[PDB]
RNA sequence: UUGACCUCAAAUCAGGUAGGACUACGCGCUGAACAAUAAGCGCAGGAAAAGAAAAUAACCAUGAUUCCCUCAGUAACGGUGAAGCGGGAAAAGCUCAAAUUUGAAAUCUGGCAACAUUUCUUUUGUUGUCCGAGUUGUAAUUUCAA
RNA sequence: AUUGGAUAUGCCAUAUAAAGCGCUUUCGAAGAGUCGAGUUGUGCAGCUCUAAAUGGGUGGUUCAUCUAA
């Protein structure tokens, strides 16, 4: 059929060639992280991306992931809605794994996470589509295999001149939180009004 | 005795329960020899023999390894 | 490991030696072919201009020389290189045009049976 | 110049402390008029210059 | 270019209901709207990052409470973790050596003043 | 002509024709010796054009080597030891199963007159062609050490002190 | 300066499907027969699992685009089969 | 092999219908439905697809084939036994020399000596004080 | 849309038992599952002393009992373990299928034009004439 | 040196000597016979090439080059 | 008994072919001309044969006797060889009787010749041994021979044999060439196999 | 019965060829302790290897390989460490497979026989003839620059 | 003496031949257990799976360039 116990949302995540390989390090953080995204294998066409519908359709997952290198030096970032819906590119700067050392964040895999967003994230519209489509995509829905009961962490989204700070922290009882690893500087660079495709609605 | 006469290189390092000399490794086709003797090289490499052939080769050549005789 | 150049005047010397050998097997014809003049691939040296490899097939072509006998007469061809603009044709249309005028050619001995 | 190998082609190593000699290497083997002769230094006879 | 009418029929579009209970989208929004202007001084913005953080978690746990939800992890929860058990033995003993760099520092300085 | 049909077959390697053959094949080649002559090639349209030509002092010699460096660069190392009289042309695959891989390799006669006299293949007489397998010179031999044109594929280390400096 | 617009060279031709490499190769499709997950694949689309057959095609060929032109591939095949059966 | 099968399907870590495809392959078309046993001995022997293998089957067929009797009492006392006193009974089973007179000059063993020996020549005793202070 | 359903052979899915601690710990909601009570030693011992057909002895991770293959389960491991379709039912041997030579093609193949070599006395035979009559003529033939 | 060459240092027989080391010889002129006959052997072939009002460079040349005068 | 290695191969691939379960395009080829049309097919054939490679050089030095004293002809008919050149012709539509060897060593040269030559139109037989074939046309060996044109003499002749073939050996097997050829056994064969597969099956599953 | 072919054997069968040495430079493989290193193994030449773009670049574009200078201790990677451009040395381009010669296997090795030829009675061919190789494909033609 | 590439000249030449350039109301084949995907080792190799035909490779912001086995 077309969907057997449909969970509110499901995402579908690729590299392309050339990943580096820290960045194979947070793709890997990533899949760990959101226990309702399908990992999928490399990406053939760098160019041909309007190919993701079918693949989104294929393995049943409304959230795209795309982490694609260029240069084997820049990182990016594109998250959209799989039917019709947005398409926003992000650029990745100061990327932060699980393995380092200073970061000492203890979480359950696929507990249900605390998403919190700064309130600069309801000022423009692009912002607003941002911060609902990223709300949808990292908020674990009820229900979700190998995810967990209890809550545990909390996902903080900030803006700091244009630029979105992620940072998830684990929540210790007494809020006194620690810093869980996953920490690299966003940048919005433009939104598609289509899944990878259609006019550009915002440029920066 | 543990060494006899080795046939190839004529030298009193033949092993006789081995049977292989230990100078040359007679009677295996390839000389037995290592870089790391280098000394051990000098002592038995070309030039040190009569060497008839090679002098012979080496007269033949300037004038093109002609035949034949004179008018 | 040191590289040395003690043999530096010695290379020089018998690279002119080898120039001189050259002018002995072909002596009434140039030691060197005739390169095209090509600009440089950057914004730094596009200004420039440096000698290319060959003339293209369609400089020699609008030259009046083919192909198969450009090589004959010591005019290098690059089947890769092409024109993309006209300025780069009509200079090196004008330096084969001008090689062509400094060149003189030696009929060579024709081969004829006794009938046709 | 001198030779590279002048100097190392023998085969020296010291033949230790606390045997009343000076622990500059010496060749060993013997049955020559060389084994036990010191080597593998500027101050030695037959033995590599100093700064070749 | 930046439109916003487009950009707001959008958001409507992909609106999450209002309705929908804190426990099946688990996402806040801070009331107070934290702005850090010091962008260079981290440290200063950690203290905002780590203050929304609490307000936020203070929220979702007294929303949470009435839902009947167990906020807090029983000690016998032996799950599968984020963090391997093998990379905590690494985290923890770049942790004590740099307990110990500390301790022996002051150790040091006291010390100093005893000689 | 029949050699465009070979080649498009030959691409299908597990199709009925091409399944059934293989095992057919393979479990012949293991009755006979590991090195053995092949009269004619298997594949007459893969050693076609890979050099080979149905003249006299063109030699195809089929070789099995176990699965499990590569195996085809193994293939031609050890077929040529076995013929030392020829000259290793190219080699190329004709089956395999779960123990081996087998190739033929075809090998050229340099003191043959149809050899030393054929000015497309004179090329192979001159003594710098002397085991070509052995030196890394084959078609398999300069893929296995990175010989290509391009990015993908002692003036390091040695400091070179001129005259005048 | 004066933009030349060039030919086209013909290694850039290359590519270009030929009516006889057609013909050979679709003689040759048919007589040589379908290899093991071929015709796993056509069971799938023919008991109309075409999300199966499409998983399965690209988990063996490695690739989206070479599943997408297998599947075109074979449901072509399937068509003109039960035309002709 | 089939040990590391069973525990995929029975511990729903492989999917059993993802399996099924993975059936359909280049060696299961090959099929020996009525082949003679002269090619069939061959077969088996060289035509084998060699499939992965799991520690955790490996650990389970050691536990089938574990009988009941393979470490009763006895072959778990008498022959723990007979390897600890065997290796009981395998248990039970430096000289100062001056460099002076006739010693001095030495190369290798001196006359008269015997085992771990050390070799002393008045000299070293500058180098020991020296050593000792640091 | 897409519904972002998940489909019922997804390689993804709850429960991943392993080699037979007792993982009755929680379900989903928070809420602790009742732990079942430990079988009977006598047939614990029966089971441990008479290994069931298809014993794979990998426990479920909601129970502590061992989880055993039913005969389906063991048929389709017998016809994987030694390499022979999955599938009882299935022709590996379906007849010849035609689809594309049961049509009689009406035109050859290649759109060449014929050359003139065909339609005039060949030069092959004229060349070699040549060379006979150059050879009669100097007294060689 | 060497055992090769201590060899015929001991050896009686000459050695393969032959006089060919003549440096500063410019290469006679074959091929043209007319080049040949107003082809003077001192100068080098720059100087013979402008001298016969001939060009042994299409190209530029990469160096400063000769001002008698 | 002690048979040679390759006497064993020869026998042991005999066998092997036959209890294997061979493709209806292998299988079809066990399934020849009948003894009775490849008599007249070959008497047509033998009427052009190629000329020899002495009579031949005997037409050529008649003719350069000619010229050297001082001084046109008709096309030569016989009968088309070669794989490429006969699968050249058949895409040309140019074949009028295609004749495929029943034994070519690797199979697959010819494998696709009865379908190409059923695709293009021609009217194709499968006679016996390659020996047969290169006999007409002065070789050891013809993978396929192809007859494109014949005499008017001999055109009533090639009609009947065009029918013939046609009628026994199109019109006959079909079907039986799109069946999966092979598991042949013998008198014996089945009830042995079928005590070792009743005893296989039994408990020897492992 | 007689004979075609396929495969496989045999011969102190006719004629050939391989091995070992040297190993400075060259090409592979293998490889440590402290370095695409030493040692070990395989294989050549007077040079070897590389080589006529599945190459760069983002320009007004360049145009096989090799080497030198430079780029440059630069970018990148985290101390290591390039390459494109640029200046120069030398320059040279090409051969196949995939096409029906089909109005003609036009191709080739060997034997025998003459005839020449020679660094040479030592070398190298030619012409004739016969047996063979070859249609499961040897020549001419074409190699994308077309 | 032994040779090299030219020049002059004699004899022979199988030209019913061969080629370049230019024109097209006609055609134009292009290398597979290879590329690639997954994984394990040190671009390369093993293992498992295994292709395409304006296709494929490599770059760059649709474009450029190239045409492997
Ligand atoms: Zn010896």
């Amino acid at each position: 059929s077309a969907g057997f116990v449909p969970i509110k949302q499901k995402v579908l995540v690729l590299s392309s060639r050339g990943v580096t390989y820290r960045q194979r390090h947070l793709l890997n953080d990533l899949v760990s992280m959101m226990p309702h995204s399908k990992k999928d294998s490399k990406l053939d066409s760098k160019d041909r991306l309007y190919q993701l519908n079918e693949l989104a359709e294929l393995y049943n997952c409304n959230n795209i992931f795309f982490f694609e290198s260029r240069r084997r030096e820049d990182l990016y970032l594109h998250i959209a809605r799989a039917p019709n819906g947005p398409t926003v590119k992000f650029h990745v700067e100061n990327l932060h794994t699980m393995d380092e050392l200073n970061m000492t964040g203890n979480a359950l895999k696929g507990s249900r996470p605390i998403l919190s967003f700064d309130k600069t994230f309801d000022t423009a519209p692009h912002l607003k589509v941002v911060k609902e489509l990223l709300q949808q995509t990292f908020g674990i829905p009820k229900g979700a295999r190998r995810s967990k009961p209890f809550i545990d962490r909390v996902c903080t989204l900030t803006i700091a001149d244009g630029k979105i700070w992620f940072r998830n922290y684990e929540i210790r009882e007494n809020v006194t939180l620690i810093e869980i690893g996953p920490r690299f500087v966003m940048t919005i660079i433009n939104i598609l009004e289509g899944s990878f495709g259609g006019p550009v609605i915002y440029k920066n | 005795k543990s060494h006899t006469i080795c046939r190839r290189c004529g030298k009193r390092s033949f092993h006789i329960q081995k049977s292989t000399c230990a100078c040359c490794g007679y009677p295996a086709a390839k000389t037995r020899s290592y870089n790391w003797g280098a000394k051990a090289k000098r002592r038995r490499t070309t030039g040190t023999g009569r060497m008839s052939y090679l002098k012979k080769v080496h007269r033949s050549f300037k004038n093109g390894f002609r035949s034949g005789k004179p008018a | 490991y040191v590289k040395t150049w003690f043999n530096q005047p010695g290379r020089k010397l018998r690279r002119r030696q080898a120039r001189q050998t050259k002018a002995a097997k072909i002596a009434p014809r140039p030691v060197e072919a005739i390169r095209p003049a090509v600009k440089p691939p950057t914004i730094r040296y596009n200004m420039k201009v440096r000698a290319g490899r060959g003339f293209t097939l369609e400089e020699l072509k609008a030259a009046g020389v083919s192909r198969r006998v450009a090589s004959t007469i010591g005019i290098p061809v690059d089947h890769r290189r092409r024109n993309r603009s006209e300025e780069s044709l009509q200079r090196n249309v004008e330096r084969i045009k001008v090689y062509l005028a400094h060149l003189i050619v030696f009929p060579r001995k024709a081969g004829q049976p006794k009938k046709g | 110049a001198v030779s590279e190998k002048a100097g190392h082609q023998t085969s020296a190593e010291s033949w230790g402390t606390g045997r009343a000699l000076a622990r500059i290497p010496r060749v060993g083997g013997g049955g020559t008029h060389r084994s036990g002769q010191a080597a593998f230094g500027n101050m030695c006879r037959s033995g590599r210059m100093f700064a070749p | 270019i930046n439109n916003t009418v487009a950009l707001e029929n959008i958001y409507e579009r992909i609106k999450y209901p209002d309705d929908i209970s804190f426990v099946e989208n688990q996402a806040v929004t801070t009331k107070e709207p934290i702005i850090i202007e010091n962008v260079e001084d981290d440290l200063a913005r950690e203290l905002a990052f780590y203050k929304q953080g609490v307000s936020s978690v203070k929220a979702a746990f007294a929303k949470l409470r009435e839902a009947n939800v167990l906020i807090s992890r029983p000690h016998d929860y032996f799950a599968e973790m984020l963090k391997s058990d093998d990379h905590m033995e690494k985290v923890r003993q770049e942790l004590i050596k740099e307990a110990t760099a500390k301790k022996l520092s002051q150790q040091a300085k006291k010390q100093r003043e005893l000689k | 002509g029949a050699y465009k049909y070979l080649e498009e077959l030959a691409k299908k390697k597990q199709s009925d024709v091409n399944l059934f053959l293989s095992r057919v094949r393979a479990w012949e080649y293991r009755q006979m010796n590991v090195i053995h002559r092949a009269s004619r090639p298997s594949r007459p349209d893969k050693a076609r054009r890979l050099g080979y030509k149905a003249k006299q002092g063109y030699v195809i010699y089929r070789i099995r080597v176990r699965r499990g460096r590569s195996a085809r660069c193994t293939a031609e190392e050890r077929v040529g030891r076995y013929c030392s009289n020829l000259r290793v042309l190219n080699s190329y695959w004709v089956n395999q199963d779960a123990t081996y891989k087998f190739f033929e390799v075809i090998l050229v006669d340099p003191s043959h007159k149809a050899i030393r006299r054929d000015p497309r293949i004179n090329w192979i007489v001159n003594p710098v062609h002397k085991h070509r397998e052995s030196r890394g010179l084959t078609s398999i031999g300069k893929k296995s050490r990175g010989i290509g044109k391009g990015h993908r594929f002692l003036r390091h280390n040695t400091l070179s002190l001129r005259r005048y400096r | 300066l004066t933009k030349r617009q060039l030919p086209e060279r013909p290694s850039r031709r290359k590519g270009h499907l030929s009516k006889r490499t057609a013909f050979v190769r679709s003689i040759v499709r048919e007589v040589a027969g379908f290899a093991p997950y071929e015709r796993r694949v056509m069971e799938l689309i023919r008991n109309s699992q075409d999300k199966r057959a499409r998983k399965l095609a690209k988990k063996r060929l490695g690739t989206l685009k070479r599943a997408k032109g297998k599947i075109e591939e074979l449901t072509s095949v399937i068509q003109s089969s039960r035309l002709a059966h | 092999e089939a040990m590391t099968l069973a525990q995929d399907i029975a511990s729903r870590r492989k999917s059993k219908a993802d399996l099924i495809d993975e059936g359909y392959n280049r060696w299961s078309f090959q099929s020996k439905e009525g082949l003679p046993d002269w090619f069939l001995d061959e077969e088996t022997t060289v035509n084998k697809p060699n499939k992965p293998i799991t520690k955790e089957a490996v650990l389970a067929l050691r536990e089938k084939m574990k009988a009941l009797n393979a470490r009763p009492i006895k072959k778990v006392l008498e022959a723990q036994g007979r390897k600890k006193m065997r290796t009981i009974k395998r248990l039970q089973r430096p000289t100062l020399v001056v460099a002076k007179g006739p010693n001095k000059g030495l190369k290798s063993r001196p006359k008269g000596v015997k085992g771990k020996y050390k070799m002393v020549d008045s000299r070293m005793k500058k180098d020991l004080r020296a050593q000792k202070r640091l | 849309e897409i519904d972002a359903g998940y489909s019922s052979d997804s390689s993804t899915e709850d429960v991943a038992p392993g080699l037979y601690n007792l993982y009755i710990n929680y379900d989903i909601d928070g809420k602790k599952i009742t732990r079942p009570a430990t079988p009977a030693a006598l047939d614990s011992l029966i089971a441990s002393i008479d290994k069931d057909k298809g014993w794979t002895g990998i426990v479920d991770p909601m129970t502590g009992k061992p989880v055993n293959l039913t005969t389906e389960e063991l048929g389709l491991l017998k016809r994987l373990a030694q390499s022979e379709i999955p599938d009882e039912n299935f022709d590996p041997y379906p007849d010849y299928d035609d689809f594309f030579t049961n049509t009689v093609r009406e035109t050859p193949l290649s759109s060449a034009p014929e050359p003139k070599r065909r339609f005039a006395p060949s030069k092959h035979e004229q060349k070699r004439i040549l060379q006979l009559a150059y050879a009669i003529r100097k007294g060689r033939i | 040196a060497n055992p090769r060459q201590r060899n015929k240092q001991r050896s009686g027989k000459p050695r393969l000597t032959r006089r060919n080391a003549n440096k500063k010889a410019k290469a006679k002129i074959y091929g043209n016979f007319v080049i040949q006959q107003n082809w003077d052997k001192h100068a080098t072939l720059r100087q013979n090439y402008a001298r016969l009002g001939l060009l042994a460079t299409p190209n530029y040349v990469t160096g400063g080059v000769e001002k008698l005068y | 008994v002690k048979w040679p290695e390759y006497i064993r191969l020869q026998r042991r691939r005999k066998i092997l072919n036959l209890r294997l379960k061979v493709p209806p395009a292998i299988a079809q080829f066990q399934k020849t001309l009948d003894k009775n049309t490849a008599t007249q097919v070959f008497k047509l054939l033998n009427k052009y044969r190629p000329e020899t490679a002495a009579e031949k050089k005997q037409r050529l030095v008649a003719e350069a006797e000619a010229v050297a004293n001082g001084k046109v002809s008709k096309k030569p008919y016989n009968v088309k060889y070669g794989l490429n050149h006969v699968v050249a012709l058949i895409e040309a539509k140019k074949a009028k009787l295609v004749l495929i060897a029943s034994d070519v060593d690797p199979i697959e040269l010819v494998v696709f010749l009865p379908a190409l030559c059923k695709k293009m139109g021609v009217p194709y037989a499968i006679v016996k041994n390659k020996a047969r074939l290169g006999t007409v046309i002065h070789q050891k060996t013809a993978a396929v021979l192809a007859v494109t044109e014949v005499r008017e003499e001999d055109k009533n002749e090639l009609a009947s044999i065009v029918s013939a073939v046609d009628a026994n050996f199109s019109a006959k097997y079909d079907e039986s060439r799109r069946k999966w050829g092979g598991g042949i056994m013998g008198g014996k064969t089945q009830a042995l196999l079928a005590k070792r597969a009743k005893a296989a099956a039994a408990t020897v599953r492992l």
